[PDB]
């Protein structure tokens, strides 16, 4: 894989690597909660007067 | 008496994943201790995660034309991202609504790790050297060899590499001279039983040759100096070189972008659909050739009256899969498994039967707009026309 | 295991591996719960006017 | 009958990050087992993290004029900080608010690890030596050669 420009003794063969970013994905760390309640009361009021 | 009910969520870990995968080795030599790197892509190119395979998903041996696990066994799961398989692969809330909407998720293969087993001259054994992987070798095969892809066995692409000479590298000019005839005779198994280059039955002129940009430049220089026009007579004089791609396909069919046989022509569909073995209301055990039978969609019957009209029983986009397969080589084109387990509607023995078929360059893969749920915009080929007294 | 057409010296013997997915099993990480309650109040209201 | 609703937060762990990256070798010789050290800069010069690439993000070969992964394949994800890839890259509430407004985030490349493959004179094979990297070789070239 040493490219044919550098199959000469006077040309150095060395890699030039760099990294490029094509997307960024950010995720909001947030928690959601819903709640439903049902409730029935049976009050029997008594009074002696 | 009070009743309640609660649900909770998190918009960064709202789902998990589990990928059922299977490995294939369609090469020429086995690879030991396989660990592929692979990536889960959502949508077009939005990558969820890249996972190198952990210890649970290691394939100890993968021979050529074999699978891990076997074809009778269920696939393996990939549900880990941690090195010790303790952390699942998650999704946030926006990547989860898009996945339940569109149902688009693919799995790429970036690279493959795996070892090489070499012969021990001491005791004749074979020992896997765990310091040598196949990634030191494949970038040396790919730069000193020519490549030839050929699909004359069961219409599937077989790739082979042949050591050819590079004229600008002094170690590479020691290899023997490789001609295009000899490269076919040792890689795929051509011969010459009457002085003509042949496969199993087919002459070499039944195929066509497609090169890449760089290869086709070099072939025209070789043909000008030989004073030849037709390449099919100077097959034993074309020198191969390093980094040549050559594609050899069957001339009779159509090919898509991935070079898969997906369409045919109008003449080949009547060559292997001539003879009929049995004729009844239910039986089509026919000698459909293995070339076209993988590229067709199904079959279509046509009712034909005395005065002449067009009536189709299976006039629907999903009523065309009537192809059952027995164990005798005759593909059983049944008639009644889409007809409510009831016999077909025949009102008169004078009425003849006509059967047709569609390839896959005319087969659509989604329902149309308003009312084309049927065979309206589907063009076919005339195949079957005999009188209705010989079938019944 | 080297295939018999690769035992010529001029033909290379090398593997070609690729992975293909068959099923994707996503599981929605969501926690849920229910609750019952039975309250019973007994009042002794005294009034002095 | 009661409807309820609850939305929680934590103002040092408000968001996560998942950067899609890709490597390029515009050089002259191949590099094996590539592991770049790379930092995610927010704003002008405010650094959120610095991640040496873990074993999921390792490039086995990078020939000259090549990519990892190749251009027909989607990029690789970088979403871990722990050495075993079990801890996500995060950001606090002030970094998350400024990122939604200005959308300025970039990716420096501080250094690159990777091994060398040498010819073995006995059996002609080429074997990567995992004991020496290109950071021993590359300063020797920049002091003796003209660019």
């Amino acid at each position: 894989n040493v490219s044919p420009e550098a199959r000469h003794p006077l040309v150095a063969a060395y890699p030039i690597v760099h990294v490029d970013m094509e997307n960024i994905i950010l995720s909001k760390n947030e928690d959601q909660s819903t709640q439903n309640t049902d409730s029935q009361t049976r009050t029997i009021s008594k009074n002696t007067s | 008496r009070t009743w309640a009910e609660t649900m909770g969520l998190n918009t960064a870990d709202t789902a998990r994943l589990n990928a059922n995968i299977r490995y294939v080795n369609t090469g020429t030599a086995p690879i030991y201790n396989v660990l592929p790197t692979t990536s889960l892509v959502l949508g077009k190119n939005q990558t969820l995660a890249t996972i190198k395979a952990k210890e649970n998903q290691l394939s100890q041996i993968l021979a050529p034309n074999n699978y891990y696990p076997s074809k009778n066994l269920a696939p393996i799961a990939l549900n880990a991202q941690d090195d010790f398989s303790s952390t699942p692969i998650t999704m946030n809330y926006n990547q989860f609504l898009e996945l339940e909407k569109t149902k688009q998720l693919r799995l790429d293969t970036d690279q493959v790790y795996g070892n090489i087993a070499t012969y021990n001259f001491e005791n004749g054994r074979v020992r896997v050297d765990t310091g040598s992987n196949w990634s030191e070798v494949l970038p040396q095969i790919q730069e000193t060899t020519a490549r030839i892809i050929f699909n004359g066995k069961d219409l599937n692409l077989v790739e082979r590499r042949i050591a050819a000479v590079n004229p600008s590298d002094p170690l590479e000019t020691t290899k023997p001279d490789m001609t295009l005839k000899e490269a076919l005779k040792i890689a795929f198994g051509f011969n010459e039983p009457n002085g003509n280059l042949q496969y199993q039955g087919k002459d070499i002129t039944e195929f066509d040759f497609n090169f890449d940009q760089q290869t086709s430049q070099n072939i025209k220089n070789q043909l000008a100096e030989l004073n030849a026009t037709n390449i099919y007579t100077v097959l034993d004089k074309i020198k191969l070189n390093a980094k040549m791609n050559i594609l050899i396909r069957d001339k009779r069919f159509h090919y898509d972008r991935n070079n898969i046989a997906v369409g045919a022509d109008e003449s080949v569909v009547k060559e292997a659909h001539r003879e009929v073995i049995n004729s009844s209301t239910e039986g089509l055990l026919l000698n459909i050739d293995k070339d076209i039978r993988k590229i067709l969609s199904g079959y279509i019957v046509e009712i034909e009256d005395t005065e002449g009209l067009k009536e189709v029983i299976n006039d629907r986009y999903d009523m065309l899969n009537i192809s059952s397969l027995r164990q005798d080589g005759k593909t059983f084109i049944d008639f009644k498994k889409y007809n409510d387990k009831l016999p077909l509607y025949i009102s008169n023995p004078n009425y003849k039967v006509n059967v047709y078929a569609v390839t896959k360059e005319n087969t659509i893969i989604n329902p149309s707009e308003n009312g084309d749920t049927s065979t309206n915009g589907i063009k076919k080929i005339l195949i079957f026309s005999k009188k209705g007294y010989e079938i019944g």
